[PDB]
C-alpha cells in the first residue's frame, strides 16, 4: 500500500505571505505525462472540495491562488494570498494503485 | 472427426427474396461456428465468425441465428452477388470440419 | 462440491494493469469451465498444450489465473516466443505453455471520452524478462547521462507511460481484458478436478 | 536486485524447537512458491519442502511431514520453518530457495543456517 | 445543478445493520460512479469503495471487503451502502462521493452531506 | 496490407513429391499459426495442418499425416508444404491462410491465399 | 520418487582443460533438469535451468546437453573460478531430488 505524510502538520501564517504545505509519497506516483496526486480543502463542519486535479491542473471554480507543482516523489502545495477563508484542513491523495488513500492534512491557521 | 451436413446442395430462390440455408452438427458444439462464401474461381471469405457476430465489412443482410445442434443462416433481400456457396463450419475440435456446401442459381 | 471462483477473476469489476498483474492460484475445486465456452463474448481463446475441449476431463495440481488489460494489438503478445513491448518488459510467458490465454473485449467498461489514465505499461529495461515475472519500480530511469539526481531531464525517462482508452479509437487501441490461465500439470496430488 | 538473506547460526538442545527465518525482499513474495532445503555435510541437498504464501498452502513431503512444519507471514515478507522434536539428526545446513517458473529451476537462493544440536 | 443529499445522522447498538442512503439528483445516473468514503472524528480520510452502475459491481478496499457492501437502485437513482459486523470503532461520519465514468475515477468531484455514526449501548 | 502468395499451378505425374512456397509479407510473420487447407473440385474443403512459424511444431490430419509434411523459413517468410507419394485422387486447389488479426480463435480463417492447382 | 545417480563424488584437473560432469537419471525425466553450482562458502546459484543449453545470466562455457534419462553437464575452459560441487536435479514429480555432487579441485 501506498502511504503519504504531510509536513508540516502545524502551519501557522501571516495573512500576507504564501504557504507550503507538502505531500511525500511512498513510491514514485508519477509517469511522463501525469502525475497522479490531487488535493482536497475540509472546512470543519463542511464536506471536503477539490482544488488541484492531477497536481497542476486547476478544477474550475476556484479563487485561482491554490496551484501547486512536483515531479517524482515531493509534491508541494502554494497558497500566495491567505484570507480568512482559509482556515481548514488540506488532504492530499494519491491514485496509483486500487487502494485510494488520502493523506493526514494539515491545519492552516491564520495569524 | 465430427461430421457436419447440409439440407440440400442446391438450393435455388429468386432474385430479392429469402434465402435459409441449415447446417446440422454430429456432436455437441456449443456456439462455435462460422461461415463463408467461395465465389467460383476464388478463396472463400469469412462471413459470420460465432453463430451471430458479423465481421466487419459484410452487407447487414447476413444473420447468423440457431443454437444447440442445428444453425440456420438467412439472407434479408438477394443481390446477384451473393449466388455463390456457402460452407457452414465448426472450430470445436482438430478436425475443424467444413459442412457440405450449397450453390445458389436465380429462379 | 465447492465450485472454485471464475465470478471473481473473471467478471471483476476492476481488472490490474500490466506492469502489475494480479494472479489469483485456485486451488480444491469442483471447475466448472462450461461457462467459459458459452459465450460470444470472449473474443481469443487460445489453449496451448490443452485441446479446449479436454478442459472438462482433465486434473491439474495448480491454476493460475494471471489478468491485466492491454491494446487490441499486444493480445498476439501473450503467447510463447513473442517479442514486442507488452511479452518482454512486461509479461512474459514460457516456451512449454500449458495454459489457456483468454481475453475479450471491453470498451464499454475502460473507456472514458476524455481518456482513462488508469492502466499503464512499461517502456524500457536493461534486459527483458524471465517467464512469468513481475517488477513494479518506478524508478527515474537511468537510461545514459551517467550522474542521475531525479529531476527527469535529458537522457533519463519514466518508465511507465499510460495508455490512452477512448471509445473512439477504432480496435487497435481498445482494452481487451486478457486472463491467462495457467495449468501447472505436475506429477502430484491431483488438485483441481472436473 | 533481489536477494533472500537468512538467519544467523543457531544452538539447540535435543526435545526444544528452532523457527528458522529467510527474508525474500527483492520480488513479489506472496505470488511465487517459497521452498526449503537441507544440506547434511558432505551429501547432496534434500527438499523438506515448499509453501505458497499467498493462500497460506504447503507442500511437505513424506520424511519431514510432522517434524517440520512451514508457515510464512505475508505483511513482513518472510517465510519461517518450524523443527519440532529435535533429535542428533537435523545437524545441518538449511537453505532458502524460490523462483518464479518452477520448471525452470529455482533462481533466487538464500544463504544458509548453520543448526548445530548438543549440550 | 449536481448534488447528493444522504439520511440523516444515527446511533448503532453494536452487532447492528444500518443502510445508508444517497440520493443523487442532476445528472445521468450510469456514466458516474459513487465512491464512498470514511471519516472519523479529525482523523485521515479513507476510500471504501465505489460501485459501476454500467457494470453493476463495486470494488472494495481489502480493509473493508468484511463490513462494507453496497447496493444501488437504478429506477430511483439511489445508492445504498449496509454496514455489518461493525466493532465500537467504526464509528464515524461517512461521505457520499461522486467520481468519473466506470473504471476511470482518480478525483472526487461533488459530495454529500455525511451521516454521523455512532456506537454506543 | 496483409498478402499471402503462392506459386503458380503444378504439373507432376502419378507417384512423385512436390512443394509449393507460401511467402507471407505485411505482418509480423512470428506471430501466427499459418494453416493449410485442400479443396477439390466441386467439392468441400479438407484439413491438412497447421505449422506455428516460431517454433517448428506440426501438427496434421489424420488422413493426411503420410503424405504431407510442413517447413517454415522464419528468414524468408515462407511456409512450404512437401508432399509426397500422390495420385491422381490428390489432385485439388491448395491454399495457405492464417487467422484473423483481432479475433483470435483457433481455427477461423479470415484472409486466404491464392492456390496452386496442383495435378 | 526419482532419484538421481551422480557417477563421480570427486573430479580433478588443471586450468585449461576441458572437463565434463555426469549426471544419471532413474526414469524418463523427459528433458526437465537443471544444473546447480556451490563455492565452498556457502552460496549456491543456478547455471542453466533447461537441459537443452538455456543458462541464466553465467558465462558462455557452461552447456549441458543429453536427453531421455542421461545428462551430461561440461566446461569449455575452467578457471581458479571454476571450483565447486555441481548437484542435478529433476523437476517432472515430487519431491525434488538432488544428485550427488562432484567436487572441483584442481590438480
Ligand atoms: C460473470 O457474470 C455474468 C453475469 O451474469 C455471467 O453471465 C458470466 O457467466 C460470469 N462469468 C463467470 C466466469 O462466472
Amino acid at each position: 500500500d501506498i502511504v503519504l505524510t504531510q509536513s508540516p502538520a502545524s502551519l501557522a501564517v501571516s495573512l500576507g505571505q504564501r504557504a507550503a504545505i507538502s505531500c511525500r509519497a511512498s513510491q514514485s506516483v508519477s509517469t511522463s505525462s501525469h502525475n497522479y496526486v490531487h488535493w482536497y480543502q475540509q472546512r470543519p463542519g463542511q464536506p471536503p472540495k477539490l482544488l488541484i486535479k492531477y497536481a497542476s491542473n486547476l478544477e474550475c471554480g476556484v479563487p485561482a491562488r491554490f496551484s501547486g507543482s512536483g515531479s517524482g516523489t515531493d509534491f508541494t502545495l502554494n497558497i500566495h494570498p491567505v484570507e480568512e477563508e482559509d482556515s481548514a484542513a488540506y488532504y492530499c491523495q494519491h491514485s496509483w494503485e486500487i487502494p485510494y488513500t488520502f493523506g493526514g492534512g494539515t491545519k492552516l491557521e491564520i495569524k | 472427426d465430427i461430421q457436419m451436413t447440409q439440407s440440400s446442395s442446391y438450393l435455388s430462390v429468386s432474385l430479392g427474396g429469402r434465402v435459409t440455408i441449415t447446417c446440422k452438427a454430429s456432436d455437441h458444439i456449443n456456439n462455435w461456428l462460422a461461415w463463408y462464401q467461395q465465389k467460383p474461381g476464388n478463396a472463400p471469405r469469412l462471413l459470420i465468425s460465432g453463430v451471430t457476430n458479423l465481421e466487419t465489412g459484410v452487407p447487414s443482410r447476413f444473420s447468423g441465428s440457431g443454437s444447440g445442434k442445428n444453425f440456420t443462416l438467412s439472407i434479408a433481400s438477394l443481390q446477384t452477388e451473393d449466388v455463390a456457396t456457402y460452407y457452414c463450419q465448426q472450430y470445436w475440435s482438430f478436425p475443424w470440419t467444413f459442412g457440405g456446401g450449397t450453390k445458389l442459381e436465380i429462379r | 462440491t465447492n465450485l472454485c471462483p471464475f465470478g471473481e477473476v473473471f467478471n471483476a469489476t476492476r481488472f490490474a494493469s500490466v506492469y502489475a498483474w494480479n494472479r489469483k492460484r485456485i486451488s480444491n475445486c469442483v471447475a466448472d469451465y462450461s461457462v467459459l465456452y458459452n459465450s460470444a463474448s470472449f473474443s481469443t481463446f487460445k489453449c496451448y498444450g490443452v485441446s479446449p475441449t479436454k478442459l472438462n476431463d482433465l486434473c491439474f495440481t495448480n491454476v493460475y489465473a494471471d489478468s491485466f488489460v492491454i491494446r487490441g494489438d499486444e493480445v498476439r503478445q501473450i503467447a510463447p516466443g513473442q517479442t514486442g513491448k507488452i511479452a518482454d518488459y512486461n509479461y512474459k510467458l514460457p516456451d512449454d505453455f500449458t495454459g489457456c490465454v483468454i481475453a475479450w473485449n471491453s470498451n464499454n467498461l475502460d473507456s472514458k471520452v476524455g481518456g482513462n489514465y488508469n492502466y499503464r505499461y512499461r517502456l524500457f529495461r536493461k534486459s527483458n524478462l524471465k517467464p512469468f515475472e513481475r517488477d513494479i519500480s518506478t524508478e527515474i530511469y537511468q537510461a545514459g547521462s551517467k550522474p542521475c539526481n531525479g529531476v527527469e531531464g535529458f537522457n533519463c525517462y519514466f518508465p511507465l507511460q499510460s495508455y490512452g482508452f477512448q471509445p473512439t479509437n477504432g480496435v487497435g487501441y481498445q482494452p481487451y481484458r486478457v486472463v491467462v490461465l495457467s495449468f501447472e500439470l505436475l506429477h502430484a496430488p491431483a488438485t483441481v478436478c472436473g | 536486485q533481489v536477494q533472500l538473506q537468512q538467519s544467523g547460526a543457531e544452538l539447540a538442545r535435543p526435545g526444544a524447537s528452532v523457527k528458522l527465518s529467510c527474508k525474500a525482499s527483492g520480488y513479489t513474495f506472496t505470488f511465487y512458491w517459497m521452498q526449503w532445503l537441507k544440506q547434511r555435510p558432505g551429501q547432496g541437498l534434500e527438499w523438506i519442502g515448499a509453501i505458497y504464501p499467498g493462500d497460506g498452502d504447503t507442500r511437505y513431503t513424506q520424511r519431514f511431514k510432522d517434524k517440520a512444519t512451514l508457515t510464512a507471514d505475508k505483511s513482513s515478507s518472510t517465510a519461517y520453518i518450524q523443527l519440532s522434536s529435535l533429535a542428533s539428526e537435523d545437524s545441518a545446513v538449511y537453505y532458502c530457495a524460490g523462483g518464479e517458473y518452477d520448471n525452470y529451476g529455482f533462481d533466487y537462493w538464500g544463504q544458509g543456517t548453520t543448526l548445530t544440536v548438543s549440550s | 445543478e449536481v448534488q447528493l443529499q444522504q439520511s440523516g445522522p444515527e446511533l448503532v447498538k453494536p452487532g447492528a445493520s444500518v443502510k445508508i442512503s444517497c440520493k443523487t439528483s442532476g445528472y445521468t445516473f450510469t456514466e458516474y460512479t459513487l465512491h464512498w468514503v470514511k471519516q472519523s472524528h479529525g482523523k485521515s480520510l479513507e476510500w471504501i469503495g465505489g460501485f459501476d452502475p454500467n457494470f453493476g459491481g463495486a470494488t472494495y478496499n481489502l480493509k473493508f471487503e468484511d463490513k462494507a457492501t453496497l447496493t444501488v437502485d437504478k429506477s430511483s437513482n439511489t445508492a445504498y451502502m449496509e454496514l455489518r459486523s461493525l466493532t465500537s470503532e467504526d464509528s464515524a461520519v461517512f461521505y457520499c462521493a461522486r467520481g468519473d465514468y466506470g473504471t476511470s475515477y482518480a478525483y472526487f468531484d461533488f459530495w454529500g452531506q455525511g451521516t454521523t455514526l455512532t456506537v454506543s449501548s | 496490407e496483409i498478402q499471402l502468395q503462392q506459386s503458380g499451378p503444378e504439373l507432376v505425374a502419378p507417384g512423385a513429391s512436390v512443394k509449393v512456397s507460401c511467402k507471407a509479407s505485411g505482418y509480423a510473420f512470428t506471430s501466427y499459426n499459418m494453416y493449410w487447407v485442400r479443396q477439390s473440385h466441386g467439392k468441400s474443403l479438407e484439413w491438412i495442418g497447421y505449422i506455428v512459424p516460431y517454433n517448428g511444431g506440426t501438427t496434421y490430419n489424420q488422413e493426411f499425416k503420410g503424405k504431407a509434411t510442413l517447413t517454415v523459413d522464419k528468414s524468408s517468410n515462407t511456409a512450404y508444404i512437401h508432399l509426397n507419394s500422390l495420385t491422381s485422387e490428390d489432385s485439388a486447389v491448395y491454399y495457405c491462410a492464417k487467422e484473423g488479426t483481432y479475433y483470435g480463435y483457433d481455427g477461423v480463417l479470415a484472409d486466404w491465399g491464392q492456390g496452386t492447382l496442383v495435378t | 520418487d526419482i532419484q538421481m545417480t551422480q557417477t563421480t563424488s570427486s573430479l580433478s584437473a588443471s586450468l585449461g582443460d576441458r572437463v565434463t560432469i555426469s549426471c544419471r537419471a532413474s526414469q524418463d525425466i523427459s528433458n526437465y533438469l537443471n544444473w546447480y553450482q556451490q563455492k565452498p562458502d556457502g552460496t549456491v546459484k543456478l547455471l542453466i535451468y533447461y537441459t537443452s543449453r538455456l543458462h541464466s545470466g553465467v558465462p558462455s562455457r557452461f552447456s549441458g546437453s543429453g536427453s531421455g534419462t542421461d545428462y551430461s553437464l561440461t566446461i569449455s575452459n575452467l578457471e581458479q573460478e571454476d571450483i565447486a560441487t555441481y548437484f542435478c536435479q529433476q523437476g517432472t514429480t515430487l519431491p525434488y531430488t538432488f544428485g550427488g555432487g562432484t567436487k572441483l579441485e584442481i590438480k
